[PDB]
């Protein structure tokens, strides 16, 4: 019930810009924070701000640069962080909570109530480049087949892929990313369905990449 | 300030798993546990030490005070399969849990393996990956051989695996063995030969070149 | 004129009133002496003292400048000290201790009577002009939850000379 604005890749040192919006808004929120997660590491947190007051908390690795603005009349959340480092790349979620526990005042302190979708931030020099598609057709032969789409080479993370619109839930396995030694991401996304269907049931592999704005759709025919 | 222990729990279903959480500095009753699923963000379990948030089940149950938390999973469900953190909200800087990693444990599950030729379209850029599934297994330990006319292959080959599944408590496991165009079309099969303690025997998925 | 407030609160384990604060709280149901100086450690949030129309009273050190603290800050103080409004400026004062219970000093605008004016039995409670209404102000339903029900009335009341246009939260 969080959305969060979509992954992102900047250089070292430019800024990034994250948003968070409530369908439907807005509820009873009295405090906008943002937790990250980088992929090594536990949940660190980065700051806050209780807008009813207008006071702001951050951390010490945080300290200078980075704001929270939380917007109340469309319930609109936003960090901007700028002179981003390469520790920096993490996932981003967006909380909010309802129910203060303590106040020190002017900020309050509770236990966090909604979280976000997350967002993948990247900080990297490397340049922004779109997927290629391949198809990874089951081979015609209980009778349960696989078949699935290589998402290759790629930058930066992350690669969404669903089956049929979202219809085709049951028996997908996308798996993790893997690091090439080109410097580009690799990722595979299967699925188990009855031999029988092979022929008749069609199969639309739904791949998309928010940093290049690529949305592919790859139809996976046996043969 | 936060120590979360043991980093890794492996548990049965109906059984209980304990994590424990130890603050360096006393922070009262202002703690609360997170649950982590796979590829999801943290669900709100309990707030206070030991008060469940609305819409969690009474099998968890949050315990303990000043530096000496534990909280206890009493009815294991595969649906459990996630990572715990414990977080504080009582001094000055907010600090989490280094996080628990959560697996349930099931019976032994043999791979249902699967290989993939590469697609013409691919061969026309120049590149050829060919990719070997290990489908629904368990437990995660597992290797995979490729073998190219029955040669073994060392240092082209990049794997992925699953996190627990939420429902089946299985994992699936990717190969991808990455070669030149050139390098496949002087070679006519492409084996995956795969080790589990569910197979008696190294089963082996095979296919010729353009067939 | 906002950072004047108090603002200390532990704790909301068990009860989670202090989100009262902001918005309205899921209180139970149904659970249902002069004024001088007061320390801003035991204050959250706004104190409201009645004239008898409703005012607030930030923080000050002792004495009297304006604080812009949290309080927070030591020496901040709440300075009430005062005479009924014939001739003063408030009857009495209502607050929330940090721990949730509400405080309250002086007498109910209503004390005019006489009499008949305050409420039938006599206060526990509330600054009372009426003995079926209360003065409404924006805090009240934290401060006084039990009165949430109360229905609300445009009404005229007279100190002394001057006439105060109230609104007022009644059975
Ligand atoms: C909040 O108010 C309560 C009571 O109104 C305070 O607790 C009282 O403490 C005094 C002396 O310490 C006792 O004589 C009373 O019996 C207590 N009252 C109750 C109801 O137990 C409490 O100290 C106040 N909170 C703070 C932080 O001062
Ligand atoms: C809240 O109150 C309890 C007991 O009154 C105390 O032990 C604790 O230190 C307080 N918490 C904070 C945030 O100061
Ligand atoms: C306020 O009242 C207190 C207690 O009665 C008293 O000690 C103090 O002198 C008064 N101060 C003022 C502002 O008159
Ligand atoms: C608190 O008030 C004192 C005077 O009592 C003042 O000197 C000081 O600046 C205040 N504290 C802070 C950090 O603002
Ligand atoms: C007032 O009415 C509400 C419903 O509008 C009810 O839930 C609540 O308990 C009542 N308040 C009290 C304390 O009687």
């Amino acid at each position: 019930l969080l959305e969060q604005s979509g992954a992102e890749v900047k250089k070292p040192g430019s800024s990034v810009k994250v948003s968070c919006e409530t369908s439907g808004g807005t509820f009873d929120n009295y405090a906008l924070n943002w937790v990250r997660q980088a992929p090594g590491q536990g949940l660190e947190w980065i700051g806050g701000v209780v807008p009813l007051f207008g006071t702001t908390r951050n951390a010490q690795k945080f300290q200078g640069r980075v704001t929270i603005s939380d917007d109340k009349s469309t319930g609109t959340g936003h960090m901007e962080l700028r002179s981003l480092r390469s520790e920096d790349t993490a996932v981003y979620y967006c909380v909010r909570s309802v129910t203060p526990r303590y106040c020190g005042g002017g900020f309050c302190y509770g236990e966090f109530d909604y979280w976000g979708q997350g967002t993948l931030v990247t900080v990297s020099s490397a340049s922004t480049k779109g997927p290629s598609v391949f198809p990874l057709a089951p081979s015609s032969k209980g009778g349960t087949a696989a078949l699935g789409c290589l998402v290759k080479d790629y930058f930066p993370e992350p690669v969404t892929v669903s089956w049929n619109s979202g219809a085709l839930t049951s028996g997908v396995h996308t798996f993790p990313a893997v690091l090439q030694s080109s410097g580009l991401y690799s990722l595979s996304s299967v699925v188990t369905v009855p031999s029988s269907s092979l022929g008749t049931q069609t199969y639309i592999c739904n791949v998309n990449h928010k940093p290049s704005n690529t949305k592919v759709d790859k139809k996976v025919e046996p043969k | 300030e936060l120590t979360q222990s043991p980093a890794t729990l492996s548990v049965s279903p109906g059984e209980r798993a304990t994590l424990s959480c130890r603050a360096s500095q006393s922070v009262s009753s202002n703690l609360a546990w997170y649950q982590q699923k796979p590829g999801q963000a943290p669900r709100l379990l309990i707030y206070g030490a030991s008060t469940r948030a609305t819409g969690i089940p009474a099998r968890f149950s949050g315990s303990g005070s000043g530096t000496e938390f534990t909280l206890t999973v009493s009815r294991l469900e595969p649906e459990d399969s996630a990572v715990y953190f414990c977080q504080q909200y009582y001094r000055s800087p907010l600090t989490f849990g280094g996080g628990t990693k959560v697996e349930i444990k099931r019976t032994v599950a043999a791979p249902s393996v699967f290989i993939f030729p590469p697609s013409d379209e691919q061969l026309k850029s120049g590149t050829a990956s060919v990719v070997c599934l290990l489908n629904n297994f368990y437990p995660r330990e597992a290797k995979v051989q490729w073998k190219v006319d029955n040669a073994l292959q060392s240092g082209n080959s990049q794997e992925s695996v699953t996190e627990q599944d939420s429902k089946d408590s299985t994992y699936s496991l990717s190969s991808t063995l990455t070669l030149s165009k050139a390098d496949y079309e002087k070679h006519k099969v492409y084996a995956c030969e795969v080790t589990h303690q569910g197979l008696s025997s190294p089963v082996t998925k095979s296919f010729n070149r353009g067939e | 004129h906002i950072n004047s407030t108090a603002l200390n609160c532990n704790e909301s384990l068990n009860t989670g009133w202090l989100a009262g604060l902001f918005y309205q709280h899921k209180f139970d149901s149904s659970g249902c002496r002069p004024c001088g100086i007061v320390p801003a450690k035991s204050v959250c949030g706004p104190v409201y003292c009645f004239t008898p129309s409703p005012v607030v009273v930030g923080t000050t050190d002792r004495s009297g400048a304006p604080t812009y603290s949290w309080g927070a800050n030591d020496t901040d103080v709440f300075v009430l000290n005062n005479t009924r409004p014939p001739l003063g400026n408030w009857f009495g004062c209502t607050w929330m201790n940090s721990t949730g219970f509400t405080k309250v000093c002086g007498a109910p605008p209503c004390v005019i009577g006489g009499t008949l004016l305050c409420p039938t039995d006599c206060c526990g409670s509330g600054p009372w002009i009426t003995p079926r209404c209360m003065v409404d102000y924006p805090y009240r339903l934290w401060h006084y939850p039990c009165t949430i029900n109360y229905t609300i009335f445009k009404v005229r009341m007279y100190v002394g000379g001057v006439e105060h246009r109230l609104e007022a939260a009644c059975n």
